[PDB]
C-alpha cells in the first residue's frame, strides 16, 4: 500500500533488472530493461526528482534503448531466444527471484540485514527531509547551474561528445 | 594452434551479406495487380 | 585515418590522462577515464583487421566494465561520506571496490587476461601507446588514494601480477605477447611498493616507461613481430639487434644497467617496512622475466640465425623513418644507475 | 590531485562542487550544511592522519546526519516496541496520534 | 571582394538554407555583446528576491541600509517599472 | 541504511553478474552494461536528492551523457563484429587465441 | 549522549491567527511594512540564534503582532477586505493581476482610515537593520575546541649533511 | 494518487478494448489464413538478416545528437541565473559544438549514408 | 470525483477519433471532388459506428510466426500512451498540472516508437520488418528537432509548465514571435504522426500498409485509434503552443471555444496537406531533416536563447 | 510586444514574491511552534512507552553535539496515522 509504495517500485526495479540480466532475447531483455527503466523513474519522482526522472524516460527509454532495437533487428539470431527457448534463462530468471525475496523477508522481520553493508528495512518514507523549498525547485536550480558553475564540465562533456562523433564514423567507416 | 598470419590480416570468411530477393507483387497495389517484379537489393540500393 | 583526425584522437587521449592527474573531484576522474577510453578504441581500429576488431572489442569490454564498476566506489563513498574530493576514502567496501576496478584497467590480477590478447591483435605503434601511456591514468588515482588501501589486498594483486605475468612469458613466440607479459610483470613491481612509499612507484613508472618506448620503437624500426622475424634482423641491421640486447638485459634488471635501479629501490623500501619475505619472492620471480628475455637475446644478436636470400633487397635500400627520441631513449634506459639519488626530485 | 594545476594558477574547475557547504545556487543549504562545515573547519591545516582521530566527533555526527542510521534505528526500536505492546492492549495511543 | 560577393550570391543560389542559418547564428552571438539590455537583464534577474533578505544586526554607522522597508535608504528599482 | 538502497545496490550487483556471466550474445551483454549504469544513475539521484546536494544534481546527467557515449562505441563495435563475422555471437569472437 | 531539551507545551499555547491563505496574501503588502519591527526581530533571532527553541518568545510576538494588525481593519472597512480576498481566493495562483479594482478599493481606505501606504516594488525585499537588545550568540553552532595545528617549518635551509646519504653515493 | 491512477485507467481501457476485440469476434483462424502475406506470393524465408550500416549509422548519430540536446534541456531555468554572461557563452558553446558535430558529419559524407 | 472526470476525458476522445475517420474520409473525398460517406446515416454520421463494430466482429487473425505476447503488448502501449497524451493538456485547467508537462509530453511521445518496433518484429515478415525499421528511422530522426523547437519556443515562456503558456500568449499569438519555428514545429509534427508526405512508414501504395500490412481487425483499430488520437493531440499541442487564447477565470467556457475551434482548424489543415502533396522518399525524408531542418533549428534556437538577454525580456520561471 | 509583456510579468513576479517575503514571519513562527510542539508530543509518548525498557532514558541526543538539529521526518511523523504520513511525505509530490 501507500505506506511502503517506494518499497514496491524498488521491487519491480529488481525483478526488471533480473529480467535482462538473465540474458533473455535482446528485445525481450530490452523489454525487461525498459520496464526497469519505467519503474525507476517513479522512484526518482517520489523523491521530487521530476526533471531527473523525466530525463531517463526521454534519453534512456526513448533514447539509448531505441537504437538498441536496431541492433536486435540487425543481429536477428536465426531463432528467437525467448525465455521458453532455453532452460538456463529460466533458471537464471527463477533464481534471481529468490534471494531478493529472501532478504526482503529477512529485512521485513528484524530489519538487521547485514549483507555487505548494514541496512535498515524500515519504511521508505522515513529518510525524507522536512523543509520548504520556497519558489525555487531544488532540482531545477541544481541543473540550471550547468551554465553558471558547471562551466568546466560543459567544455569536457561537449568536447568528448564532439570526439564521440569523430570516433563513431571512423570505426564504422570500415577503412 | 596456428601461428598468426604475418600481415595480421586474418583471412575473410565466406560472404556475410545477401541481396535479399524480394517478391514484389502481384497483390501489391503498386504492382498493378499482376507484376511479379523480383529484384536484388543491397539495402535500399538495388 | 586522416592524420589531423589521428592527431586529435591522440590529443584527447593524452588530455584524458592529463585530466585524471589534475582533478580533485571524483566525477572528473571518471570523466578522464571514459573519454580516454572513448578515443582509445579508434586508434586500435586504425589498421582495421579482423584480429584488431577482436582486440578492440576485448579492450573496450574490460575497460568499460572497470570504469563502470569504478562509479560505485565513488557512489558508495559518496553515500557514506558525501565527499567528492579524491582523498583517503571512508569505506572498506568502497576502498575494496575501486581497487579491483582500477586493477582491471592496469591488468594485474587475473584481470590481466585482456592485456596480452589486445596487444596481439593491434598494431605495434598502438601497442606502444596502450602499454605505456594508458598506464599513467589508473596509476594516478592509486598514488593519490594510497593511504586508504588495504595492504593485504593490494600486495596480493601485485604478487599475481609479477607471478603470472612472468610465468607465462616463457611460452610466447610473438614479441607483442612477450611485451605484454613483461608489462604485467613490471606492473606488479610498482604496485607492490605503492602502499609503502609512492615516490619510487613513480620512479619505477618513468624507468619502465623508458624501456617500453625503447623496446617497442626498436621493434617498430625492426618492422618485426615474431621471434623468427626478429632473428632475421641481424642480417639487415646488426647494430639495432645490439642495442635491443642491451635493453633486453637492462629491462631484465641486471646491474649496472638501468632496469636494476627500480627493483633495487623497491626491495630497499619494503625492507625498511619490515616486509622482507615479500621482496625476496618477487626477486626470485624476476629471473622468470630474464629467461625469455635471454631467449629473445639469444635469437636476436647473441647468436646468428639463418637469413633468406630475399633479404638482399633490404641491404640496397634504407629506412625512411625518423624514430624520434630513440637516441636519447635507450641511453636513458640503459645507463642511469649512477644518477639514482635523483629520485628525490620525484618526492 | 596528482598535479594540482588548479592551485598553481588559481582557476576553480571542480572544487566548487566537491563539498556541499560551499557556495550553492540561490544560497540554499544542503541537508548537513551545519555538520560538514564543523567537520571541515575541524580538519583544516591538520593532515589526514591526525584529522582521522582528532576530529572523530565531528565526523560520525556528520555521517549520522546524512546516513541517519542510529536515529532510524532509534525510531525502529520505538515503533517495534509500540506494536509489541499495543497489540497486547497495554497502552492506548492518545487522540493526537490519530487526529 | 568580387569573389566574396559572387560566392555568397552563388551559394544563395543553390542552398538558401545554411546561409540563412549561418546568418541567424552569426547574429545570435555578436549582438548579445553589443546589446545595451543585457546589463538590464542581469539587473532585473538579480532584482528578483527568491530568498528572504535576512535582516542585518543594527549596531550603528551603516546608514545605507534602511531601518524600515519604506525609507529611501537601501537599493531601489525605480528603473525597473519604467524598464 | 534504508531498505530501498539495497534494491538499487542489489540491482547493480545482479546486473554486474549478467554483464560478466556471458552466454552467446554480447548484444545481451551490452544490455546489462547499460542497465548497470541505469542503477548507478538511479541510485546517485537518491542520495543527491535526499541530501540536498544541489550543485551535485549535476552528475546524474553527466554520468548519463558519458555512459550513453559508451553505447555509441559498444554498439558500433557490435556491427563491426557483425560484419567480419556477420553475427553477434561471443564464442566465435576468439580469433585472437594465441 | 544528552537531552534533546524541548520546551513544555505550556508556552506553546499562544494565540494563532485563524485566516485562510488568501486573506494573508491579499493584505500581505499592507502587513509586511507595518509590522516589520517584530518580524525582523524574530527572524533575526532565527538566523542568529540558529536554534528554534531560542526564539519562542519572539515567535508568539509576531503572531500577536499579527492579530492587532488583523483587528483594526475589522473596526474599519472590513467590507472591502471581503470581496478583495474573495477575488484573490478565486485565482488558482492568487494572482494580483486579475483583481486590481478591489485592491484599489482596499488601498483607498487604509490610505485614510488607518493612514497606511502601499509599499512600492522592491521595498519589501530591502535588507533592513533591526535594532535588538539580545546579545549575539557566542558559538551558534556550539563548536568545540579546535585541534592545534602542527608546528610550522622555520629556520634557514642548510645543505644536506654528507650529500644524498643513499648507499655509496658520496654527494 | 491520481497520476498512476490516470495511467492505470488507460491501460485497463486499452486491455479490455482489445480483450473484447479478441475473444468476441470468435477467432476462426486456419493454417493458410495465418500464413504470412508477401504480396500474394510465396515467402522465401527471411527477416533474419543484417542491414548494412546506414540504418545503424543514423541511429548512433541520433543517439549522440539526442545526448547533446539532453545537456540543454535546463536552459529555461538557466536563463534565470544571476550570471547570464557565463550562461550565454556556455549555452552558445553547446549549440555550436552541436553544429560542429553536424558540420563534420555532413562534410565527411555521413548524413549521405551508405547505399 | 476524480474518477468520473477521467472517463469524461478518455471516452469523448475515443468517440472523437471514430468520427475523425468520417470527416477525413469526406473532406479528402471533397478535395478529389467526391462526396465521402453520406449513405450510412445522415451525412455519414453513423459511418464511424459502422466501421467500428464491423471490425470488432472480424476475427483477429494472428500470424503463424508471431509471438502472441509480443503481438498484443504493442497495441496496449500504443493506445494507452495516446490517451495518456492528453492528461497534462491545459484544457481550461489542466487535468494533471505537471510542472514539467512538456517533458512529460515529449517523453511519452518518444516512447511511442516501441509500438512501431515491436509490431514489426512480432509480425515477423520481411515486408513488415523493413517497413517498421524505416518507420522508426523516420520517427527517431525528427524528435531531436521537436526537442530543439520546444526548447527555443518554451524559452520565452518561462518554464515547462503547460498552463504557463496561456499567460505568455495573453496579448498576441506566440506564432508571431517564432513563425519560422511554427512552420518548423508544424512539419515535424506530420513526420512524427506519419502523414503524407511522411507516410513512407505506411506507404499505402508502395509499402502496402506499412506495419499494419498484416495487422487486422481487432487490435488493428488500436494503432488506427492511437494514430488518429495523436493527430488531434499534436494539433492540440500546436494550438496551445503557438495559437494561444485568452482565458477569463470566471468563464473558462470562452477559451475552450477558442482552443477547440483552433484545433479542428489545425487538424483540417493536416489532411488538407494529405490531399495535395506526393509522398516523400526515405532518403529525402532523412536528407530534408538532417540537411535543411537541423541547421535551421540550431540557428533559430541560438537566436531564441540569446534573444531575451539582448532585450532584457527573460520570462519569470513561475 | 512580447518583451513588454515579459517585462510586465517580471514586475508581477517580484510583486508576488514580495508578498511571500512579508508572509515568512508569521509562517516561520507558526511552523516553528508546530514542529517542536509535535516533537514534544513524541517525547511525551516516548516516556509512557519506554518505561519498561531495560536501557532507555528519554530524550537521548543521537548527535553528540548540543547544537540544534532540524528534526528528521522519521521521529516527527513516525507515531502518527497513515494519512498523516502519506499527506506529509509525498503530499506535495503527488498533487497532480
Ligand atoms: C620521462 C622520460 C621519458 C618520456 C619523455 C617524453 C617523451 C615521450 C614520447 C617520446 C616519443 C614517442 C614516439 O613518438 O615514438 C614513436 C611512435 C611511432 O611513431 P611513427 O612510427 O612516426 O608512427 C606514429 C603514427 O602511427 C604516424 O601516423 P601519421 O602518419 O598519421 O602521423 C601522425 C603524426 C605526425 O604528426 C602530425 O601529424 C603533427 C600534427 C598535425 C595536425 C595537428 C596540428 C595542430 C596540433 C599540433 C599539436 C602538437 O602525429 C601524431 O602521431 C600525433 C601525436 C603527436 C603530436 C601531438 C602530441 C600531443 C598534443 O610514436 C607513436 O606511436 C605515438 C604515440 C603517442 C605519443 C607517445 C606516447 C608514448 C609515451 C607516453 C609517456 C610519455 C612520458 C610520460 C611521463
Ligand atoms: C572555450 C570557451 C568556454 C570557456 C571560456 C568562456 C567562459 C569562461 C567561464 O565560464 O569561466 C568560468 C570560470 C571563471 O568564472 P567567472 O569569473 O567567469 O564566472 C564566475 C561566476 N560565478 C560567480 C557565478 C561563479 O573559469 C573557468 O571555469 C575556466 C575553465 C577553463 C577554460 C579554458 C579551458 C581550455
Ligand atoms: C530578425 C529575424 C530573425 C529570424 C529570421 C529567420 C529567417 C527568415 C525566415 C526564413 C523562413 C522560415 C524558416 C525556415 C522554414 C523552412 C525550412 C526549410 O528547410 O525549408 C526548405 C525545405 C526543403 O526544401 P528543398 O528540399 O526543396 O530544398 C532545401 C535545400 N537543399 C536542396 C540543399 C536540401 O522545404 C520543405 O521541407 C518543404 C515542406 C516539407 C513538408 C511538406 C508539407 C508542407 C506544408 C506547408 C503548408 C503548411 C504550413 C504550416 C505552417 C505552420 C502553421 C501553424
Ligand atoms: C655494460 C656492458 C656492455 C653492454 C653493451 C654491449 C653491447 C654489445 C654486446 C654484444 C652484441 C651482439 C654481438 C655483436 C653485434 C654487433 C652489431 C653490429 O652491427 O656489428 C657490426 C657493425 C659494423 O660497424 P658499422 O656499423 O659499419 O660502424 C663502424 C664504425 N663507423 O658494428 C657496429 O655497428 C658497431 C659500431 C661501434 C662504433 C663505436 C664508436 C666508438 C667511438 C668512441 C669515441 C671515443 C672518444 C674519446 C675522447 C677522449 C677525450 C675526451
Ligand atoms: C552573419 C555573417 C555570416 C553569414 C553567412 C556567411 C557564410 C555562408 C556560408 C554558406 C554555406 C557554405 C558554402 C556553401 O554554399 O556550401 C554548400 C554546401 C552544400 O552541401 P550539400 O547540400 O551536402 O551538397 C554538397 C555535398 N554533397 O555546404 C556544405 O557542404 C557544408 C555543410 C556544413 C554543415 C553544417 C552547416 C551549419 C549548420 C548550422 C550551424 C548553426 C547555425 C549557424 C551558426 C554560425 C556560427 C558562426
Amino acid at each position: 500500500m501507500t505506506m511502503y509504495i517506494a518499497f514496491i517500485l524498488s521491487t519491480i526495479f529488481v525483478i526488471g533488472f533480473v529480467g535482462f540480466s538473465s540474458k533473455p532475447s535482446p528485445i525481450y531483455g530490452g523489454l525487461g530493461l525498459i520496464v526497469s527503466g519505467g519503474v525507476g523513474c517513479g522512484i526518482v519522482l517520489n523523491f521530487g526528482g521530476s526533471f531527473l526522472g523525466l530525463m531517463v524516460f526521454l534519453i534512456y527509454l526513448g533514447g539509448m534503448l531505441v537504437v538498441f532495437g536496431y541492433t536486435t533487428a540487425m543481429a536477428t539470431e536465426m531463432y528467437p531466444e525467448v525465455w521458453v527457448s532455453n532452460k538456463t534463462v529460466f533458471g537464471a530468471f527463477v533464481s534471481g527471484l529468490m534471494m531478493e525475496f529472501c532478504m526482503v523477508y529477512y529485512a521485513l522481520k528484524e530489519e538487521e540485514v547485514e549483507i555487505i553493508f548494514k541496512f535498515n528495512g524500515l519504511g521508505d518514507w522515513v529518510i525524507y527531509d522536512t523543509g520548504d523549498s520556497g519558489f525555487f525547485s531544488e532540482e531545477a536550480m541544481g541543473i540550471a547551474a550547468l551554465y553558471s558553475y558547471g562551466t568546466w564540465l560543459v567544455i569536457v562533456t561537449g568536447w568528448s561528445l564532439l570526439i564521440g562523433v569523430v570516433v563513431i564514423m571512423e570505426i564504422t567507416r570500415g577503412n | 594452434w596456428k601461428p598468426p598470419p604475418w600481415n595480421d590480416v586474418d583471412p575473410p570468411k565466406d560472404t556475410l551479406v545477401s541481396n535479399l530477393t524480394l517478391n514484389f507483387g502481384p497483390q501489391h497495389p503498386a504492382a498493378h495487380g499482376v507484376l511479379r517484379l523480383v529484384m536484388e537489393l543491397s539495402g535500399e540500393m538495388v | 585515418m586522416n592524420p589531423i583526425i589521428y592527431t586529435t584522437l591522440i590529443m584527447t587521449v593524452m588530455s584524458g590522462t592529463m585530466l585524471v592527474m589534475i582533478s580533485s573531484h571524483w566525477l572528473l576522474i571518471w570523466i578522464g577515464f571514459e573519454m580516454n577510453l572513448l578515443a582509445m578504441i579508434p586508434v586500435l581500429m586504425k589498421n582495421f583487421n579482423p584480429r584488431a576488431t577482436e582486440a578492440a572489442t576485448k579492450y573496450f569490454l574490460t575497460q568499460a566494465t572497470a570504469s563502470m564498476m569504478l562509479m560505485m566506489a565513488i557512489i558508495i563513498n559518496l553515500l557514506y561520506s558525501g565527499q567528492w574530493t579524491i582523498t583517503k576514502m571512508f569505506n572498506p567496501v568502497a576502498m575494496t571496490m575501486m581497487t579491483m576496478a582500477l586493477a582491471m584497467k592496469l591488468g594485474l590480477s587475473p584481470f590481466h587476461f585482456w592485456v596480452p590478447e589486445v596487444t596481439q591483435g593491434i598494431s605495434l605503434q598502438a601497442g606502444l601507446l596502450l602499454l605505456t601511456w594508458q598506464k599513467l591514468a589508473p596509476l594516478s588515482v592509486l598514488c593519490q588514494i594510497s593511504q586508504s588501501i588495504n595492504p593485504n589486498l593490494m600486495l596480493t594483486m601485485a604478487m599475481l601480477s609479477i607471478l603470472i605475468g612472468g610465468w607465462g612469458g616463457l611460452n610466447q613466440t610473438q614479441l607483442r605477447k612477450i611485451m605484454a607479459y613483461s608489462s604485467i610483470a613490471h606492473m606488479g613491481w610498482m604496485t607492490a611498493v605503492l602502499p609503502y612509499n609512492t615516490t619510487m612507484t613513480i620512479l619505477n613508472l618513468l624507468i619502465y616507461i623508458t624501456m617500453t618506448l625503447a623496446m617497442f620503437m626498436l621493434l617498430i624500426h625492426s618492422s618485426a613481430t615474431t621471434t623468427l622475424s626478429l632473428s632475421h634482423t641481424w642480417n639487415k641491421m646488426p647494430v639495432i639487434t645490439s642495442l635491443m640486447m642491451v635493453t633486453l638485459l637492462s629491462m631484465g634488471g641486471l646491474p649496472p644497467l638501468s632496469g636494476f635501479m627500480p627493483k633495487w629501490m623497491i626491495i630497499q623500501e619494503m625492507t625498511k617496512n619490515e616486509s622482507i619475505i615479500m621482496p625476496t619472492l618477487m626477486a626470485m620471480t624476476a629471473l622468470l622475466n630474464l629467461y625469455f628475455y635471454m631467449r629473445l637475446a639469444y635469437s636476436s644478436s647473441l647468436t646468428m640465425f639463418p637469413s633468406t636470400n630475399n633479404m638482399k633487397m633490404k641491404w640496397q635500400f634504407e629506412h625512411t623513418k625518423q624514430m624520434k627520441l630513440l637516441p636519447t631513449m635507450i641511453v636513458l634506459s640503459t645507463l642511469v644507475l649512477p644518477m639514482t639519488p635523483a629520485l628525490s626530485s620525484l618526492n | 590531485p596528482f598535479f594540482d594545476v588548479q592551485k598553481r594558477l588559481g582557476l576553480d574547475l571542480d572544487r566548487w562542487m566537491t563539498i556541499q557547504s560551499a557556495e550553492q545556487p540561490h544560497k540554499i543549504p544542503g541537508r548537513c550544511h551545519a555538520f560538514e562545515k564543523e567537520w571541515i573547519e575541524c580538519a583544516h591545516g591538520i593532515g589526514g592522519i591526525r584529522a582521522e582521530k582528532e576530529c572523530k566527533i565531528e565526523f560520525d555526527d556528520f555521517v549520522e546526519c546524512l546516513l541517519r542510521q542510529k536515529t532510524m534505528k532509534r525510531l525502529s526500536a520505538i515503533k517495534r516496541q509500540r506494536d509489541k505492546l499495543i497489540k497486547e492492549g497495554k497502552y492506548t495511543p492518545p487522540p493526537h496520534h490519530l487526529g | 571582394a568580387g569573389r566574396i560577393a559572387s560566392f555568397l550570391k552563388n551559394a544563395w543560389a543553390k542552398e538558401p538554407v545554411l546561409v540563412a542559418s549561418f546568418a541567424i547564428g552569426g547574429l545570435a552571438i555578436i549582438l548579445p555583446s553589443l546589446s545595451p539590455y543585457t546589463n538590464y537583464a542581469i539587473r532585473i534577474n538579480r532584482a528578483t528576491p527568491y530568498n528572504y533578505p535576512v535582516p542585518l544586526r543594527d549596531d550603528g554607522n551603516m546608514p545605507d541600509v534602511p531601518s524600515h522597508p519604506q525609507d529611501p535608504q537601501g537599493p531601489s528599482l525605480e528603473w525597473l517599472k519604467n524598464l | 541504511m534504508p531498505l530501498v538502497y539495497m534494491n538499487i545496490i542489489m540491482a547493480f550487483a545482479i546486473a554486474l553478474a549478467g554483464l560478466l556471466m556471458y552466454r552467446s550474445h554480447l548484444m545481451s551483454s551490452l544490455l546489462c552494461l547499460e542497465g548497470m549504469m541505469l542503477s548507478l544513475f538511479i541510485m546517485s539521484t537518491l542520495i543527491i536528492l535526499n541530501t540536498h546536494f544541489t550543485l551535485a544534481n549535476m552528475m546524474p546527467i553527466i554520468l548519463l551523457v558519458f555512459a550513453a557515449c559508451e553505447a555509441a562505441l559498444g554498439l558500433s563495435l557490435l556491427v563491426m563484429v557483425s560484419n567480419t563475422y556477420g553475427t553477434d555471437y561471443v564464442q566465435n569472437l576468439n580469433l585472437l587465441q594465441c | 549522549p544528552g537531552i534533546v531539551e524541548l520546551p513544555t507545551l505550556e508556552d506553546l499555547k499562544v494565540q494563532e491567527v485563524k485566516v485562510s491563505s488568501s486573506v494573508l496574501k491579499a493584505a500581505a503588502h499592507h502587513y509586511g511594512a507595518q509590522c516589520d519591527k517584530p518580524n525582523k526581530e524574530f527572524m533575526l533571532c532565527r538566523w542568529e540564534e540558529k536554534d528554534p527553541r531560542r526564539c519562542l518568545e519572539e515567535g508568539k510576538l509576531v503572531n500577536q503582532c499579527a492579530l492587532d494588525f488583523f483587528r483594526q481593519i475589522k473596526r474599519h472597512c472590513a467590507e472591502p477586505f471581503t470581496e478583495y480576498w474573495t477575488c484573490i481566493d478565486y485565482s488558482g495562483l492568487q494572482l494580483f493581476r486579475h483583481c486590481r479594482k478591489q485592491q484599489a478599493k482596499f488601498d483607498e481606505c487604509v490610505l485614510d482610515k488607518l493612514g497606511w501606504v502601499r509599499p512600492d516594488l522592491g521595498e519589501l525585499s530591502k535588507v533592513t537593520k533591526v535594532k535588538t537588545d539580545r546579545p549575539l550568540p557566542e558559538n551558534p553552532y556550539h563548536s568545540r575546541a579546535r585541534p592545534e595545528p602542527n608546528p610550522e617549518a622555520e629556520g634557514d635551509l642548510k645543505p644536506a649533511k654528507h650529500g644524498s646519504r643513499l648507499f655509496f653515493w658520496t654527494m | 494518487m491520481n497520476i498512476m491512477l490516470t495511467l492505470l485507467t488507460n491501460v485497463t481501457l486499452a486491455s479490455l478494448l482489445v480483450l473484447i476485440a479478441f475473444w468476441l469476434p470468435q477467432l476462426n483462424a486456419y493454417s493458410e489464413k495465418t500464413s504470412p502475406y508477401e504480396c500474394g506470393f510465396d515467402p522465401m524465408g527471411s527477416a533474419r538478416l543484417p542491414f548494412s550500416m546506414k540504418f545503424f549509422l543514423v541511429a548512433i548519430t541520433f543517439l549522440l545528437f539526442d545526448l547533446e540536446i539532453a545537456l540543454l534541456l535546463p536552459l529555461p531555468w538557466a536563463s534565470q541565473t544571476n550570471n547570464l554572461k557565463t550562461m550565454l557563452t556556455m549555452a552558445l558553446f553547446l549549440l555550436i559544438l552541436l553544429a560542429a558535430s553536424l558540420a563534420y558529419e555532413w562534410t565527411q559524407k555521413g548524413l549521405e549514408w551508405a547505399e | 470525483m476524480f474518477m468520473i472526470n477521467i472517463l469524461s476525458l478518455i471516452i469523448p476522445i475515443l468517440l472523437a477519433v471514430a468520427f475523425l475517420t468520417l470527416v477525413e474520409r469526406k473532406v479528402l473525398g471533397y478535395m478529389q471532388l467526391r462526396k465521402g460517406p453520406n449513405v450510412v446515416g445522415p451525412y455519414g454520421l453513423l459511418q464511424p459506428i459502422a466501421d467500428a463494430l464491423k471490425l470488432v466482429t472480424k476475427e483477429p487473425l494472428r500470424p503463424g510466426t508471431s509471438s502472441i505476447s509480443m503481438f498484443i503488448i504493442a497495441p496496449i502501449l500504443g493506445l494507452s500512451l495516446a490517451l495518456t497524451m492528453w492528461v497534462p493538456l491545459p484544457m481550461p485547467y489542466p487535468l494533471i498540472n505537471m510542472n514539467l508537462g512538456v517533458l512529460f509530453m515529449l517523453a511519452m511521445s518518444s516512447l511511442a516508437v516501441y509500438s512501431i518496433l515491436w509490431s514489426g518484429w512480432a509480425s515477423n515478415s520481411k515486408y513488415a520488418l523493413i517497413g517498421a525499421l524505416r518507420a522508426v528511422a523516420q520517427t527517431i530522426s525528427y524528435e531531436v528537432t521537436l526537442a530543439i523547437i520546444l526548447l527555443s519556443v518554451l524559452l520565452m515562456n518561462g518554464s515547462y509548465t503547460l498552463s504557463t503558456l496561456i499567460t505568455t500568449q495573453e496579448h498576441i499569438w506566440m506564432i508571431f514571435t517564432s513563425w519560422p519555428l511554427a512552420m518548423m514545429w508544424f512539419i515535424s509534427t506530420l513526420a512524427e504522426t506519419n502523414r503524407a508526405p511522411f507516410d513512407l512508414t505506411e506507404g499505402e501504395s508502395e509499402l502496402v500498409s506499412g506495419f499494419n500490412v498484416e495487422y487486422a481487425a481487432g487490435p488493428f483499430a488500436m494503432f488506427f485509434m492511437a494514430e488518429y488520437a495523436n493527430i488531434i493531440m499534436m494539433n492540440a499541442f500546436t494550438a496551445i503552443l503557438f495559437l494561444g487564447a485568452s482565458h477569463d477565470p470566471h468563464t473558462p467556457e470562452l477559451y475552450t471555444i477558442n482552443f477547440v475551434l483552433k484545433t479542428l482548424a489545425l487538424t483540417i489543415t493536416f489532411l488538407w496537406i494529405r490531399a495535395s502533396y506526393p509522398r516523400f522518399r526515405y532518403d529525402q525524408l532523412m536528407h530534408l531533416l538532417w540537411k535543411s531542418f537541423l541547421p535551421l533549428t540550431l540557428a533559430l534556437c541560438m537566436w531564441h536563447i540569446s534573444l531575451p538577454i539582448m532585450t532584457a525580456s527573460i520570462p519569470p520561471q513561475s | 510586444s512580447m518583451m513588454k509583456w515579459n517585462r510586465e510579468r517580471r514586475r508581477l513576479q517580484i510583486e508576488d514574491f514580495e508578498a511571500r517575503i512579508a508572509l515568512m514571519p508569521l509562517f516561520q513562527a507558526e511552523k516553528d511552534r508546530r514542529v517542536l510542539q509535535m516533537l514534544r508530543e513524541n517525547l511525551e509518548e516516548e516516556a509512557i512507552i519506554m518505561k519498561d525498557v531495560p536501557d532507555w532514558k528519554v530524550g537521548e541526543s543521537v548527535f553528540h553535539t548540543t547544537r540544534w538539529v532540524t528534526p528528521m521526518m522519521g521521529e516527527l511523523y513516525g507515531l502518527r496515522t497513515n494519512e498523516e504520513i502519506l499527506s506529509a511525505t509525498y503530499g506535495f509530490i503527488w498533487y497532480t
